[PDB]
RNA sequence: CUCUAACUAUAAAAAUCUCUCUUCUC
RNA sequence: AGCGCCGUGGCGCAGUGGAAGCGCGCAGGGCUCAUAACCCUGAUGUCCUCGGAUCGAAACCGAGCGGCGCUACCA
């Protein structure tokens, strides 16, 4: 907290005076469209602020973007693409679980089932989807455990693979997020796999973007308004 | 929103020299990098709660100067290969941030955890202190 | 009266490096005087005392000596100095040593006048210290420039000139070079005599038959080098024509 | 010159005609003592071995290079 | 600055420290009585006393 | 002599087990004889739950917790008080020590 | 004769050691 | 015969410009049942002599003194 070797192998300026604030607007599918503000250096040509902004990522809880608390454990990543001025427009980037819920529902005496899939969406987006499921005690258990046989994991895992394949390849990322908000796909998986084993608390994990077509300016303009 | 200026505290709490390093929502633009060792003289009580508390208070003063009022804390440990365990200072830093006017929201555990990577340091019999 | 601090103000600044003199140890650490700043006591705590573990204390403090350290916090209201010995860079220790020696030389210089003319030491040092320390560096360079060309003492008027005359009375660098004569000529001693007569009219002497060593009493450290190279080039110019060859390395 | 003495035990004064680490290698095994090569600035190079084995040090200095045995005057101490 | 604080102990939490002379005490501040904090105190203490603190942010754990 | 019938390992039919590294002393140890504690903890203690609460938007927060599964060695575990050397006739009782908090 | 909740946090250094070992039936 | 170093407490350094400097040593004491280790206090002198400046000097310099490296026996 004093001095050090200083192996160099005043002229100070204020950090904030040359800095400026920008607003973030969410895709119209999300409920609370206003997200927040981000700090930028002041706009100077030859490295305008626009070049620095486009490409940034904003990391926001889904409960924030909907308002209710039932979406606390989810957490969406948004990608900065278009700069409007004092307000920037962001396209969907990814969506994830908070580590706490994931670590909470991975308990003992119930093996998990993971289902990874890499799928092109309707339009051009190459995406990766994870699915996490946990075995459920039927409400008559006297055996203290609910292990599943590897045949059952094989069946459930495959079924989830085609379920995600259909639900992604059919509809675009906007419609995908529309299914993602009220987690209809989760209950769909639970119903489609109900005949194999109870399978408590299925969920969609780490909706991960892989590839995007060019820019599709019109898509962004339709997204925000 | 109530016209709030959100931020992220994202405390990094090792077993030595607790870190407090606030940045914007984008995570790129840093504010108040002041750490625990900044505010203690021994260079060895850096992990002690006092260092983290003074660092957090100075961060809070800087945030009030720059307008950031409510925060989104991301508690982190060294994790990965090293012990997966939160340090003692970071929690005190979080509490000190809580006291000094600022508001909180969505505190997160962002501990980096491996899926058995990195044949790691120590040797067979490990530490022999 | 050894008083009247070396630098601009009595009270030390923040995070500043010093060397201190030890006088006593009560039980915790030691509040000991300072001979880098004003003589107000500065206290060292045992937590900040020894790089090695605390098992013997009388051997690492050595009461009654000079020790490098750095002052953490200063109380300029009524006078308390918080002083720290550990967090000092191994390269800044040399800085502390040289700065302490420089201040010691200043103290030694500006005591002779106060004791010869029995006037206040504080008054005379206050008069002298405005062009002394703050101009662009330490006093010693200014004093050397003044003895070779008096320009610093005249910046401000002293109480008198008798004290400055006593300073001049009390105050009142050699560079080596080797020249090897590789001559195979017949008469090459006359050229050496002529060239050294020209060069000397600063000090050039003999060691060996080819070896001539010049130890110039330069006053600027750069004038000596240029006179040295001028003499070397004169030697070469004189000797390469009459028949011989000489070399300097 | 080249004087050699042994003082309770360090050996001050050692010819350089053989490498020092092999001297230590033979010394430690033929004495069974802790061995140190301490190079104090510009004193007689320090080779220190524990115990009172000055007769054994005589044996070693005979067996390493020694063939004079006349300039060795070990102080009792 | 003079941010001196006062707190009344409501419960004595035994005695901590290798010396066996320092007491953990659960003191509720006289101002803002709804808040309580545990701190270490050297010297004899009994519940119902009111004690002085230079700092009130520091939470005191066991002294090892 | 036979100190424990189960050899103090709890392998008994696996031949070899994958080693795991201790959290503190970093010793490699068989995963079964790698005494394990589910450190499930609230991310802040009760001395700060208030402090955070009144300084919190979103009243009555869930206050998310931190979970970990500490894989100690045995030397650290016995030194760091996790496991205690019990008497001979009390070794054969493998239940957890009677409801830590009741 | 119906019951599945709460948690903390230390590893500084520490080597060596002489004799003299023998006695139970009424 | 010249210039550069050493200038002692039994010892090597150490500042040389406020006056007795460190460790190694040696004596005693402390520690422990005892020893080594560890922890304290000590007696050692002309830092060779001459001067100058110097309130103050072993030191800063200078005009002789005892030994070390070179020139190389420098007709
Ligand atoms: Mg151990
Ligand atoms: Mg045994
Ligand atoms: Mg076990
Ligand atoms: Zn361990």
């Amino acid at each position: 907290a004093v001095g050090k070797n200083k192996r160099l192998s005043k002229r100070v300026v204020d950090p904030f005076t040359r800095k400026e604030w920008y607003d973030i607007k969410a895709p119209s599918t999300f409920e609370n469209r206003n997200v927040g503000k981000t700090l930028v250096n002041k706009s100077v040509g030859l490295k305008n602020a626009s070049d620095s902004l486009k490409g940034r990522v904003v990391e926001v809880c889904l409960a924030d973007l909907q308002g209710s608390e039932d979406h606390s454990f989810r957490k969406v990543k948004l990608r900065v693409d278009e700069v409007q001025g004092k307000n920037l427009l962001t396209n969907f980037h990814g969506m994830d679980f908070t580590t706490d819920k994931l670590r909470s529902m991975v308990r003992k005496w119930q093996t998990l089932i993971e289902a990874n899939v890499t799928v092109k969406t309707s339009d051009d987006y190459v995406l990766r989807i994870f699915a996490i499921a946990f075995t459920r005690k039927q409400a008559n258990q006297v055996k203290r455990t609910s292990y599943a046989q590897s045949s059952h994991i094989r069946q459930i895992r495959k079924v989830i693979s085609e379920i995600l394949t259909r639900e992604v390849q059919n509809s675009t990322l906007a419609q995908l997020t529309s299914k993602l908000i009220p987690e209809v796909i989760n209950k769909e998986i639970e119903n489609a796999t109900k005949d194999i084993f109870p399978l408590q608390n299925v969920h969609i994990r780490k909706v991960k973007l892989l590839k995007q077509p060019k820019f599709d300016l019109g898509s962004l303009l339709s997204l925000h308004g | 929103d109530n016209s709030q200026v959100f931020g992220v505290a994202r405390i990094f709490a090792s077993f030595n020299d607790t870190f407090v390093h606030v940045t914007d929502l984008s995570g790129r633009e840093t504010i108040a990098r002041v750490t625990g060792g900044m505010k203690v003289k021994a260079d060895r009580d850096e992990s002690s709660p006092y260092a983290a508390m003074l660092a957090a208070q100075d961060v809070a003063a800087k945030c009030k100067e720059v307008g950031i009022t409510a925060v989104h804390i991301k508690i982190r440990a060294t994790g990965g290969t090293r012990s997966k365990t939160p340090g003692p200072g970071g929690q005190a830093a979080l509490r000190a941030l809580a006291r000094s006017g600022l508001r909180i929201g969505r505190i997160e555990d962002v501990t980096p955890v491996p899926s058995d990577s990195t044949r790691k340091k120590g040797g067979r019999r490990g530490r022999r202190l | 009266t050894s008083h009247c601090r070396f630098y601009e103000n009595k009270y030390p600044e923040i995070d500043d490096i010093v060397m201190v003199n030890v006088q006593q140890i009560a039980e915790m650490g030691a509040y000991v005087k300072l001979l880098e700043y004003d003589n107000i006591e500065g206290m060292i705590l045992l937590s900040e005392l020894s790089r090695r573990r605390i098992r013997s204390i009388q051997k690492l403090i050595r009461v009654g000596k000079n020790d490098v350290a750095v002052v953490l916090r200063v109380d300029k209201e009524k006078g308390y100095i918080d002083l720290s010995k550990r967090r000092v860079s191994s390269e800044d220790i040399i800085k502390c040593e040289e700065k302490y020696q420089k201040s010691k030389t200043v103290h030694s210089i500006l005591r002779y006048c106060a004791e010869k003319f029995q006037i206040p030491l504080e008054e005379l040092y206050k008069t002298i210290a405005w062009p002394l320390s703050r101009k662009f560096g330490h006093a010693y360079e200014a004093f050397k420039l003044s003895i070779i060309d008096e320009t610093v003492w005249e910046g401000i008027e002293p109480p008198s000139k008798d004290v400055l005359d006593e300073l001049k009375n009390y105050i009142s660098v050699k560079i080596r070079a080797d020249v090897e004569v590789s001559c195979f000529s017949y008469e090459g001693i006359d050229a050496i005599k002529d060239a050294l007569k020209s060069a000397e009219d600063v000090k050039v002497k003999l060691v060996a038959a080819p070896l001539y060593v010049l130890t110039t009493q330069a006053l600027d450290k750069q004038k000596g080098i240029e006179q040295l190279e001028s003499a070397i080039e004169k030697i070469t110019e004189v000797i390469t024509k009459y028949g011989g060859v000489c070399n300097i390395t | 010159s080249n004087y050699i003495h042994i003082r309770i035990t360090t050996v001050q004064g050692v010819p350089e005609e053989y490498d020092l680490k092999r001297i230590l290698k033979v010394l430690k095994k033929d004495f069974a003592c802790n061995g140190n090569i301490v190079k104090d600035p510009e004193m007689g190079e320090i080779i220190q071995l524990q115990g009172d084995q000055r007769a054994k040090v005589c044996e070693f200095m005979i067996s390493q290079l020694g063939l004079q045995k006349k300039n060795i005057k070990i102080h009792g101490f | 600055k003079t941010p001196v604080t006062l707190a009344k102990v409501i419960k004595v939490l035994g005695r901590t420290g290798s010396r066996g002379g320092v007491t953990q005490v659960r003191v509720e501040f006289l101002e803002d009585t709804t808040r309580t904090i545990v701190r270490n105190v050297k010297g004899p203490v009994r519940e119902g006393d009111i004690l002085v603190l230079m700092e009130s942010e520091r939470e005191a754990r066991r002294l090892r | 002599p036979k100190k424990r019938a189960s050899n103090g390992r709890n392998k008994k039919g696996r031949g070899h087990v994958k080693p795991v590294r201790c959290v503190n002393c970093s010793r490699s140890v068989p995963k079964d004889k790698a005494i394990k504690r589910m450190a499930i903890r609230n991310i802040v203690e009760a001395a700060a739950i208030r402090d955070l609460s009144e300084a919190s938007v979103y009243a009555e927060y869930a206050l998310p917790k931190t979970y970990n599964k500490l894989h100690y060695c045995i030397s650290c575990a016995i030194h760091a008080r996790i496991v205690r050397v019990r008497s001979r006739t009390d070794r054969r009782i493998r239940a957890p020590p009677q409801r830590p908090r009741f």
